[PDB]
């Protein structure tokens, strides 16, 4: 199976900031990545489809880019309400993998 | 004889096949004793068209279309596209009574296929006749006038392997006509060289049931196609008004300067009565319809109606120019 | 429109057998994957297991294959993911979740909890 590295847990940033969270695939995956963002006690919420598409309904705030095994998720403009939990999945081969979530604080 | 199929045919006007993929890859049994690349098959689907019919072929997805289809399958079909999925999404594995005996990374399938390689974009608009050595690539509408063809899509881009094109024919043909379209790709297995090619084709002819037919050209009262016209092209509407019953054939005819209203005539259908394009299915959907919503010309269709049609319907389609003012038509009563 | 309902939440003793359902509305079932996430307490998202009702072709993460079954009912738009052998290893929230075969899951459930303990 194809493994997904977040390299890190936890990642803090200000209001107003900008900040990215990388994922890592252990082989080439192309651009069959998606982004998820789980606040407490929700269930994930996709943000980010086939590696640099917004989702519908996304807010313009959200990006993602990458192609191959290096991928990154950006938030231009982080508001106070964005604090959650960040997932990058693969869908290139089966089964889908998960990335091991960055917390953002 | 070689591997010779015929198309499959639904309802009284629809006809389909396919082509395989990944037959290269062999067991040991046969791989052991095999060298230096694996080779394609002698494999023929075979198609045979009468006026109005249409004929759908399913090739291997390209590469381009895959990596395509992966954001393209957001997005939702049309009713009709969806049964045209149901028409031909049979896919044709015949081993028989395959006891006992040998047969006969989505993106790395595209990738280990070195990028699926079939005859691209316009499938079946851009056509090449029997006729000789040339094999060119002719626009269908130059053998076929007044024909509807789509271009190439995706089978169901969520299994983006196969893709489809399909074409409808007119009611004149260069009397013997014969086309052909083929699909080919590569792949490699368990050997000392690791490569290999495959191939697939289709022969597409004519049954002796062509001829002028019913339909009021907008274009010119010499109709190459037509036993009926209507007086002048543009500028102002004129129509005309036909009595027409099943085992008949009639149509309508735009001039390049007008474009069909119903837009996806004959499947849908203009209501004389408050002005209004309907379907060709709103009270007789066990119907055999004429046409193709996603052709790349939308200028042009006939109906071919036989015996055992049950449909009976009072309606119109027209067609209209760069203007838009006008209604220039023809009324179809069939089976009145 | 797209609604995805699961059932409620699960106590169950060791060694015991539970099924978990998925109501699904709102799009036509046989054409998308339905696709199962646990989610163990505090812990990341894993994934589970998928059923295309299409053609009930079943896909299991290697981890899971042993313990549970996935099955659908096309006439009622319904998933369902039975657990055996329950273990305390089995107390987590799942989830289903659509996506398109093999892709981005864009509708989520609410997520079933379960609960191992005796």
């Amino acid at each position: 199976d194809i493994v997904m590295t977040q390299s890190h847990k936890f990642m803090s940033t200000s209001v107003g900031d900008r900040v990215s969270i990388t994922c890592k695939a252990s082989q080439d995956v192309t651009n069959d990545v998606a982004w998820y963002q789980q606040k407490p006690g929700q269930s994930p919420k996709l943000l980010i489809y086939s590696a640099s598409y917004r989702y519908t309904g996304v807010p313009d705030r959200f990006t993602g880019s990458g192609s191959g095994t290096d991928f990154i998720f950006t938030i231009s403009s982080v508001q106070a309400e964005d604090l959650a939990v960040y997932y990058c999945q693969q869908h290139y081969s089966a089964p889908p993998t998960f990335g091991g979530g960055t917390k953002l604080e | 004889a070689p591997k010779l199929m015929m198309s499959a045919q639904i309802h009284n006007n629809r006809h389909v096949c396919d082509f395989s993929k990944n037959n290269l890859i062999v067991p040991e049994s046969l791989k052991k004793k095999e060298e230096l690349g694996g080779n394609p098959v002698n494999i023929h689907c075979y198609a045979l068209l009468k006026p109005l019919d249409t004929l759908y072929v399913k090739c291997p997805t390209s590469k381009d279309n895959y990596e395509a289809a992966k954001v393209n399958i957001s997005e939702n079909d049309n009713e009709y596209e969806l049964q045209v999925i149901s028409l031909i999404e049979k896919r044709f594995h015949n081993f028989e009574t395959l006891e006992s005996k040998k047969p006969g990374d989505n993106s790395t399938f595209e990738k280990y296929f070195k990028n699926i390689k079939i005859k691209p974009d316009k499938f079946f608009e851009k056509v090449i006749n029997e006729y000789d050595d040339t094999e060119e690539e002719k626009d269908l509408e130059s053998i076929l006038p007044g024909a509807i063809v789509s271009p190439m899509k995706v089978l169901k881009k969520k299994d983006p392997f196969t893709s489809y094109a399909a074409f409808v024919v007119p009611p004149i043909v260069p009397k013997d006509l014969h086309f052909k379209v083929e699909c080919n790709n590569t792949e490699y297995k368990d050997e000392n060289q690791y490569i290999s090619g495959y191939n697939g084709i289709i022969h597409i002819d004519i049954s002796n049931s062509n001829r002028k037919i019913n339909g009021c050209d907008f274009s010119t009262n010499n109709s190459s196609i037509l036993t009926s016209s209507v007086k002048l092209v543009n500028g102002e509407t004129k129509n005309c008004e036909i009595n027409i019953n099943n085992n008949e054939v009639f149509g309508i005819i735009c001039d390049n300067e007008t474009n069909l209203d119903p837009e996806k005539c004959f499947h849908e259908i203009y209501s004389k009565d408050n002005k209004t394009v309907k379907k060709f299915r709103e009270v007789i959907p066990n119907i055999d319809i004429f046409s193709l919503h996603n052709s790349n010309k939308k200028k042009v269709a006939y109906a071919k109606v036989p015996l055992d049609y049950i449909n009976k319907l009072l309606f119109s389609c027209s067609c209209k120019t760069s203007h838009t003012n006008t209604i220039g038509t023809m009324k179809v009563t069939l089976n009145k | 429109q797209v609604q995805l309902q699961q059932s409620g939440a699960e106590l169950a003793r060791p060694g015991a057998s539970v099924k978990l359902s998925c109501k699904a509305s709102g799009y036509t079932f046989t054409n998308y994957w339905m696709q199962w996430v646990k989610q163990r307490p505090g812990q990341g998202l894993e994934w589970f297991g998928a059923i295309y009702p299409g053609d009930g072709d079943t896909r299991y993460t290697q981890k899971f294959k042993g313990k549970a079954t996935l099955t659908a009912d096309k006439s009622s738009s319904t998933a369902y993911m039975q657990l055996s052998s329950l273990a305390s290893e089995d107390s987590a929230v799942y989830y289903c979740a659509r996506s398109l075969y093999l892709g981005a899951m864009d509708y989520w459930g609410q997520g079933t909890s379960v609960t191992v303990s005796s």
